[PDB]
């Protein structure tokens, strides 16, 4: 009765209330990419270090 | 003890009066006299309803009783013994209350029931009659008991109806259904 009246009135006269996807974007964190793939620097590259190390520590093992 | 027990003081008076006059089997007489004295209180609207207020003594009160039986000595006499009692107990503010209460007990003894059809507006006489018939038809009025179904206007209850009698109600009203509906849409 009143159930029917409400059911009808409610459903018909506005089903959903307005919404916009564009507005949502502002209020949510946007995807942003990691910066740089990165490559590790060549650690202790070449015998520059070795020649230095042999001389630097010619320290024996006692 | 006589059917229907109205709990509460002043209805302890009514109960006593009722049971006493039921046991004296002179309830119609009592009722009639009670109506008459109630009427003569109402028809003594100033200076005998506006001096039911306490302030008067026992002795001044006794002279009020004398004035009451002076207005008509057509009183039952059991209700004159009740008048004396009320004077002695020094209350008479609830006098018409006791009368009304005796009325409930009395008309219960008669069997008469009262109902109600509260609505926002006075409904069809057809509705009134159909409901009275229906209630009499239904076990709700057991029969050997009568229904003074009274529609009352209560704009506060928006539309609808509530049928009332015997502390059993069926409430098909718009306000109540709306309440439940509002709630279900708060989910």
């Amino acid at each position: 009765n009143v159930i029917q009246d409400l059911y009808l009135r409610e459903l018909k006269d506005t089903k959903l209330a307005p919404s916009t996807l564009q507005d949502a974007e502002g209020n949510v964190k946007p995807w942003n990419p990691p910066q740089k793939p990165n490559l590790p620097e060549l650690e202790l590259q070449g015998p520059e270090a070795l020649k230095a190390y042999t001389e630097q520590n010619v320290e024996t093992a006692h | 003890p006589p059917p229907v027990r109205l709990f509460g003081v002043e209805g302890t008076y009514a109960t006593a009066l009722y049971q006493a006059a039921a046991k004296n089997s002179s309830i119609d007489a009592a009722f009639q006299s009670l109506q008459k004295v109630e009427s003569t209180v109402k028809k003594n609207p100033k200076l005998g309803h506006l001096l039911l207020n306490p302030a008067l003594s026992l002795k001044d009160r006794n002279s009020v009783i004398d004035a009451i039986v002076e207005t008509h000595k057509n009183l039952d006499g059991y209700v004159v013994n009740l008048l004396k009692v009320l004077s002695e107990n020094n209350r008479l503010g609830c006098f018409e209350k006791i009368a009304s209460d005796f009325g409930v007990l009395n008309d219960a003894h008669n069997g008469l029931l009262k109902g109600t059809v509260t609505s926002a507006e006075p409904l069809d006489p057809k509705s009134f009659k159909r409901i009275e018939k229906a209630l009499s038809a239904s076990k709700l009025v057991g029969q050997g008991k009568s229904l003074k179904l009274e529609n009352v206007v209560k704009p506060e209850i928006k539309g609808g109806l509530i049928v009332e009698l015997g502390d059993k109600t069926v409430d098909l009203s718009i306000s109540t259904k709306i309440q439940k509906l509002n709630k279900v849409l708060e989910d």
